[PDB]
DNA sequence: TTTTTTTTTTTT
DNA sequence: GGCTG
């Protein structure tokens, strides 16, 4: 198949429909869109769970609401013949920006003892000596409209800590949102200065020896040598020390989605970590901490004693899975 | 080290002869290797040729390929570079390579068959192999070296062919010297010997006395049983091998003492095998089965048959069959070509039984136009006989044998020679 | 798991003998679990008895652990419990336990000596097996059972045996001494027996005699009719029972008094058993509805059947063959293989009965040959009893009964002898 | 690849002849590639040969483009070389993309020609063809290729096949007179022979006599068996051949001496083929099967063979139908054509055996009717020879070879000759 | 009255013979009780006998089951327990639960026939 | 689960 | 604020 022919056929059939956004990241094309086919949600008119994929084999849109699934082409032949005629015959036809500054956002060693982040952080377990690598603000909407404007319509006063991530040389390109309130729009918003930026938080920090990567920026305070990718793309390439990382996910063994990626992982021969012999229960290292009483050595303990990699990997994730 | 053999296969006309008939996708990895082998081994099924670099990367290349692949394949084809290095060492360092990757390839498949087996059905995943093939999986990856072994030469092989003539590695004798002078030697290791009798005229008493007969040979026997149960298949060899009369056993004259006192008199002869009975029910085991059966006596019992006795053929099933066939003629067929080819897998000595037809019953002579279930039956026997005692052998315990069919020899020197059969003691003895 | 196999090998007995041999410290962890089973092979090696806690608790203070280890065991000793869990589930899921451990130890093993292979040979360990080692090692791991029963081993399982020829653990006798004379003491579990009709003999008094004489002598009767309902052949198994002529109920004679009085006077007997009868319409019950009618009659009316009667073999429906003929030879030997393998595989006697040929209606005397089911029904039966009436035997009240198989003893020991049938009360009697 | 056609048309000379009345200047672009090609076009036609690459640059001096285009024409022509590629990969390359750019012309030219129809008469093209014109034109694109021969004409093509009369070309001679006096030469290469006969009657003998026939006459013999094991084949070639009979080798009366002083006295001999004897289960194996297996032999050693004995096709399976899934007739008539087909393309003489029906067993003359399995068969066999022994024959040492089928010669001439046959030597001699 | 049944079965015989052979899964609803209910009956057919509260752990943790499955099937498991009560009240309960359950399954499997119907 | 063609086989 | 096969 033609994958930019796809991308740039689709992105006009996929225009005309509302809420039409370009989720496009440095090695993937999406389109957000409201499904024509159903409407979406009716109850939820801001909803767009229409989708086209376009980074695949073939270009597909799929419908996450009355789960519509078809190529481009059938998509095209269906519903705009004038655009799938053009389609078919051009197929024929072919057959930096860098943070400076965080205004209003104080770092955290800095803060006063008796700030209510302050006993938050403190019920979090999170080490002293990690506090300057912490900011805490309370226009995180303006903080972000001061970084990347535009994305916040109204800069409502919201609570958040600020997770600024830096690169090798140590400059920050982008920064993290955590949400401090139980109620809020996600959980981490990651903002990025320049859509090249590195999701991975702290790789400044790394010393020799074996990297340990982790899920959480929070989670990756108690390792040494502990970096964590950001979601974002997930891209093991731009992940540095290739040789000799440590790719450490949450707890979950009976998760389909983690063991997805330890699959993803484990047939790429990389060394995955595995939690199959861990006296602990909980998901992740921080919540293990705080909740199981474990101290951060007993951890560095552990995973060190059971590193794994290719075919022993795979039984120790043959038995892990369920 | 994907590069180098690639690239002396492309650029090598003596490396490409010796390893590319041992080459297999399975090997490289799974990115831009597997797509240039790929491309590499499509040319050749279609123009019996090597390529070169011009028909890698543009009457190839130009495929249906993803971006990435695209990217890493052009990477590749332009990486590749003929280098001088000595054909003794290539061909050395990519056995070595080969034997590796099908190694891995091996643990990998036995680490998913544990997995999918650890699974409860429903799920499980069928067509794929159970935890009993995993050694062989990993004998065979063992054994993937580059020797060329495509069947036998008549010229090339005639040293092993003498060693196997003088050894007399096929031929399994009989305890009955009659037997021996028709089969030259016995029976030979891969094939289905078959008894013909009729309806209660043997055809359990004579494969009951041919297993105590390889019993008391030292070889292991499996018997296995779809009419009758374990104990009393096991209570005719007693009666066999302990020359006590089958009713004596059932009415009671024989006494425990003298019972354990012949078994163990058995027991301490190191010229003694071990049969081990197994009953199945009336068309309710295939070869399959008995693959299985076969796997788990080896496993638990650490019992590898040499005779393999199956108390009937046409009361089997066929296991490549799905949908029951009314018509006998194909369904026993395919189940007598099953056990034949357990037989040639296994080395093992197939002894099982025929029905005659109603024609046959109480005639003084059985041809073997006499047969009732199927006639492909007899094409696939190695070894066919026939009993047809009628009426006055009854009388004078007699029993007489046609060779109706005889692959071992010729069938018209000694057809017919009157077997002494004892249905007390559930044996045949000879009028020597 | 580890914790239910460490409590009841502390406190249980018959547990511990079954899986002592079999447990291994490699088995159980790398920790708490290790440390204690090492405890307890520890105790028994030096005092051959099981530990207990306090014992245990002595062992681990005077023991060389370090704090978290001294903690784990600490712990792990005090969550053991004595709580009686049934013998059979946990033979079995330690046994699965065991043999998971062993799996997953060889495949890290297999995979270690993979690794230490691919190292150079002047660095490398000398202990860790040659890959040629490796399908031996996965053997082992396979060869991990508790209790090893693949079929009757010959010579090993000779004591037992002998148990079941003395104990006669497979014979059900019959209430009649003629039959109880030619078959040795009755039939035999997981047998399919017959009766051949001649012309004028019922098919259904028989199997109702027979019913009630087993309802006699205590076994658990499943009589399934297909060509009668279930109020006519229970009224058959009354008038047999209860003496009372079969037209005496349809005219009256016979009132509800003495009815409900002979009916209490049985049921005050307890040498009687259970009769449960089954209408199936004709044609549309084959031996596959017959395994879901004993399902039902287990899980609801807990009445598992020892004996199985069938009213008519050729009404039943072939479940291989599928279509259906009124009578048709491929039918009647697909539904006596099913029938048999149903006896089989539940271990019941089974009966049932066919029409003899035109030929053997007309001779008084019948050949198997002269059989309407020909190399099908006398292939498939461990018994098949003849029964001829004749106009003298009528007159006589009377039917002569031929052996014509006899998989049991022999069959011309006692092959003709006369039975006393009364076709009124539908009863056999002896005649002296 | 217009780069690699443009530069194979400029230096090879073959390419050029076979490729260059098949090419047009529309098939390769609009821009350089078109300019090239019709440079090299005019120079072709000014001067009858291939113009060189400084010829291409006067060209390009004295008759000028555009310099736009005329850059990008220069800087086409630097890139094209000799490449030494092979023949035929680069003909059926240049084949395919001259179809594809001939199917994107015909598209295009139909489309225009629809928009010009849906155009007002007025200002409509008088050059494009009418709409009634687009199916013709279509098919004018989808019969292009380089096949200069569409079919065999009688009275254009009377040479080049009375070179096929004068030397045969397909004619095997079978080192048996009177097999060549029936067959006017001997068997034909891709065909289909078959020997039919009864069980144990000699089929295998027959066709090992054959294939030590053929292996004398210095050719390639490649033996598949089905049902024997490759020792007991090359026992049957080697007691064809060495002139010892069965009996001699299964008694010990034959030494290692004259074993390989006869091995070496053949081997001597510059008269020899190679016989590989290749052994398949029963029922599995088909043709794409041997497709492999002749793969490997060509690979793995220097051996392509001339003749190739199938012990049996009715134990093969077919290739298209699903096992199983249609009848006896359907399967081997689908097995006889794949067989016949694998026989055309390797161009080999392929001999196979069949098995005639139940009521053909003791007959002293067998039919065609008497084929079992298929009557397809016969239809798609090319020479069958029927195999009958009869009590008289047997006692003599012949047989009665008939004349089934012969498309080769009259069956009628020679039906049935009398054939001495050694079952000892498994040899056929010619009576004389 | 899911977590009586399921104790009862557990935890006492006669009520076990006397309403094991009618009990189905579709009684119980999509959440841990149905889950329960298909471990005991799995352990049922594979023993023949009435699992323990250690049989059932072993098999929860040896199941494929999601977090939120597994800790709904762990609290309902925890949850049970041998209430003493009468053995006429709880068979007469039981079976009107039962009847109740098929009632409505049956008008949920009415209901989606009438909407395909219109289709 | 029936229905219809054709074949091949076998049983009576 | 994303998520498919
Ligand atoms: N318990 C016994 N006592 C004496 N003779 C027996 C006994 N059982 C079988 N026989 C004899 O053994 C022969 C029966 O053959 P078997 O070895 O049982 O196999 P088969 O009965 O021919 O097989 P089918 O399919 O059941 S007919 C007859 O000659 C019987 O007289
Ligand atoms: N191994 C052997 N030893 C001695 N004589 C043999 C042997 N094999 C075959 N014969 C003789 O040769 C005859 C024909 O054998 P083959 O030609 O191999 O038979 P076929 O045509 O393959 O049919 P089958 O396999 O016997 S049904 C036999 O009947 C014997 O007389
Ligand atoms: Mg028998
Ligand atoms: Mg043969």
């Amino acid at each position: 198949s033609i994958p930019w022919i796809d991308n740039e056929f689709a992105y006009r059939a996929l225009a005309h429909l509302p809420k039409f956004t370009q989720v496009n990241n440095s090695s993937t094309f999406k389109l957000r869109f409201r499904c024509p086919v159903c409407g979406d949600s009716k109850t939820d008119q801001n909803k767009a769970r229409g989708w086209y994929y376009g980074d695949n084999n073939e270009g597909n849109i799929h419908c996450y609401n009355c789960n519509y699934h078809a190529p481009i082409g059938i998509y095209l032949k269906e519903f705009e013949p004038d655009l799938y005629r053009e389609y078919i015959f051009e197929i024929r036809k072919e057959k930096k920006k860098i943070i400076k500054s965080l205004p209003s956002c104080v770092r955290l060693d800095k803060l006063a003892e008796d700030h209510p982040i302050i006993k938050y952080v403190k019920a979090r377990c999170i080490p002293k000596d990690k506090w300057k690598y912490l900011w805490f603000t309370t226009e995180w909407p303006k903080l972000v409209n001061s970084i990347a404007p535009g994305t916040y319509k109204k800069e409502i006063s919201e609570p958040r800590l600020v997770i600024p991530i830096y690169n090798a040389n140590g400059k920050a390109e982008s920064f993290q949102g955590r949400a401090l309130k139980k109620d809020a729009p996600q959980k981490y918003i990651t903002i990025e200065a320049y859509p090249e930026a590195t999701k991975i938080y702290g790789v400044e920090r790394v010393k020799d020896g074996d990297v340990y990567v982790l899920e959480g920026p929070i989670d990756s305070l108690f390792i040494e040598n502990g970096i964590a990718i950001t979601g974002g793309q997930l891209d093991l390439e731009v992940v540095p020390f290739k040789d000799r990382r440590v790719w450490v996910l949450d707890n979950e063994p009976r998760h389909p989605d983690t063991i997805k990626r330890m699959t993803k992982l484990v047939d790429a021969g990389e060394r995955v970590m595995f939690w199959d012999k861990s006296p602990w229960k909980s998901k992740d290292v921080n919540d293990m901490i705080r909740k199981e009483g474990a101290t951060p050595e007993q951890i560095m303990e552990y995973m060190k004693n059971n590193i794994a990699q290719g075919l022993m990997a795979k039984m120790r994730l043959s038995k892990y899975a369920k | 080290m994907v590069e180098i053999i690639l690239s002396h296969l492309i650029f090598d006309q003596a490396y490409f002869s010796k390893v590319w008939p041992y080459m297999d996708s399975e090997y490289f990895e799974s990115g831009p290797a597997k797509n240039t082998f790929k491309l590499i081994k499509s040319h050749v099924n279609e123009y019996h040729s090597v390529p070169s670099i011009n028909a890698l990367n543009v009457a190839l290349e130009n495929s249906s390929f993803t971006e990435t692949e695209y990217s890493g394949v052009k990477t590749l084809i332009s990486k590749l570079a003929d280098s001088p290095e000595d054909h003794s060492w290539l061909v050395k360092e990519t056995e070595k390579y080969v034997q590796q990757r099908a190694m891995f390839n091996a643990t990998s498949k036995i680490i998913e068959i544990q997995t999918n087996a650890e699974l409860p059905p429903e799920k499980r995943n069928k067509k794929m192999p159970d935890v009993g093939a995993i050694p062989d999986i990993m004998r065979q990856a063992l054994s993937i070296s580059f020797d060329s072994y495509v069947g036998h030469d008549w010229m090339d092989d005639y040293e092993a062919r003498w060693l196997s003539y003088m050894n007399k590695a096929r031929k399994v004798p009989f305890k009955l010297r009659i037997l021996n002078k028709i089969t030259k030697g016995g029976a030979e290791t891969g094939t289905l010997n078959v008894l013909m009798a009729g309806v209660n005229v043997g055809k359990s008493l004579g494969l009951c006395s041919l297993a105590a007969d390889y019993l008391q040979l030292g070889h292991n026997v499996l018997y296995i049983s779809m009419e009758m149960a374990e104990e009393v298949c096991a209570k005719r060899i007693d009666a066999n091998m302990l020359d006590v009369s089958l009713d004596d056993i059932d009415d009671g004259h024989i006494s425990y003492a003298e019972y354990k006192g012949k078994m163990e008199k058995w027991r301490e002869k190191s010229t003694l095998g071990r049969l081990i009975v197994k009953q199945y029910p009336t068309g309710g085991a295939d070869a399959n089965t008995f693959r299985s059966l076969l796997n788990e006596l080896k496993l638990k019992k650490n019992f590898v048959p040499t005779i393999i006795i199956v108390d009937y053929l046409g009361i089997c099933k066929s296991c490549r069959i799905r949908v029951y066939s009314e018509n006998s003629y194909t369904t026993v067929k395919a189940i007598a070509e099953e056990l034949r080819a357990l037989a040639v897998e296994t080395e093992t000595v197939l002894w099982t039984a025929a029905q005659v037809g109603k024609q046959a019953w109480d005639s003084s002579d059985v041809n073997m136009s006499d047969i009732a279930e199927s006639a492909g039956l007899p094409a696939t026997a190695d070894f066919m006989l026939a009993v047809i005692e009628t009426e006055e052998l009854a009388a004078a315990e007699q029993q007489l044998i046609k060779q109706i069919k005889s692959r071992y020899g010729d069938k018209n020197k000694w057809n017919k020679f009157l077997m002494g059969v004892q249905k007390g003691n559930q044996k045949w003895v000879e009028i020597e």
